């Protein structure tokens, strides 16, 4: 019965390291858009730029702030939202026993 | 806009496939065994895109039509409850298919 | 004049190539495009909006 | 109101056609400007997708 419990206790545990690695992923993704978006800030702010190209900086801003969005609320590992915000605590049995789990929470 | 809507109402909940078709019209799917009854809708938002929540219109995997966008989307979700209604059923053969081999080693 | 004639004659190349520059056969650049989703999810929805104005 | 120009309501027989044809064409240039500018954003927007979605 411990052997079967390891058994079900190990794939928790990958399943629970597969979920963080796409979570992962989706982050780095958000960070690279983050820092386009800094560059484009610290772009705009140099002093020759009259107004028309900081209305372009503006729509390449906001074309990236709602992927950003979507990146919040589409990465999902099989309809289950990662970044959304509905993940909250969740826990993972990674003991042969009751009363083993890692509590992880994904902010969104 | 429109699309972004979308994409949130599918993100902050699993009953639910939203979508949009050519127009911009919001198309709400409900998966059969999510639904029993007059689906209704209020709030303000709803008033703003005229959407009437009721019986409903029925569609199954037979009356999918893809020519169009919104043919294209709600065919999305219907495929999507067509599946899950499918694995339920295959799960429930192999959980039959179990207790068939226990029994019959037993009766050994 | 001749510079007249020549602004005409870049006024109809204009026109030309807002009415001709088509991706296999969906033309883009005559206003007739309007708006369209690209679904780019994996579900329903998750799409984006394209503007192409004339 | 005001007067209605376009790009093809241009025409320089005169010296004021050609001084409302400069602003008409500065207009117009700014406008395409802005729309291949969101084409960009919309590229690089739908580059970023393909990486996430990878």
């Amino acid at each position: 019965a411990q052997s079967r419990g390891l058994d079900v206790a190990m794939r928790n545990a990958n399943d629970g390291i597969s979920i963080a690695q796409t979570a992962e992923g989706a982050m780095n993704e958000s960070t690279s858009i983050l820092q386009r978006m800094r560059d484009l800030a610290l772009q705009s702010a140099n002093g020759t730029n009259s107004a028309s190209e900081r209305q372009a900086l503006n729509e390449e801003s906001v074309a990236l702030q709602d992927e950003l969005n979507r990146i919040a609320e589409t990465t999902s590992f099989g309809g289950r939202k990662l970044l959304n915000g509905s993940f909250g605590e969740a826990s993972f049995q990674i003991g042969s026993s009751s009363g083993e789990a890692i509590i992880m929470g994904l902010t969104s | 806009d429109i699309e972004e809507l979308a994409t949130y109402i599918n993100g902050q909940t699993d009953l639910f496939k939203a979508s949009v078709d050519q127009e911009g019209k919001l198309q709400i799917f409900v998966a059969e065994p999510n639904i029993e009854g007059n689906f209704n809708i209020s709030g303000g938002l709803a008033t703003e895109l005229g959407l009437n929540g009721g019986p409903g219109v029925k569609t199954t995997v037979q009356d999918i039509d893809i020519t169009s966008v919104g043919g294209s989307q709600n065919a999305v979700g219907i495929i999507d409850a067509a599946l899950k209604y499918v694995d339920s059923q295959r799960a429930d053969l192999g959980a039959k298919q179990n207790r068939l081999s226990h029994s019959i080693s037993n009766l050994s």
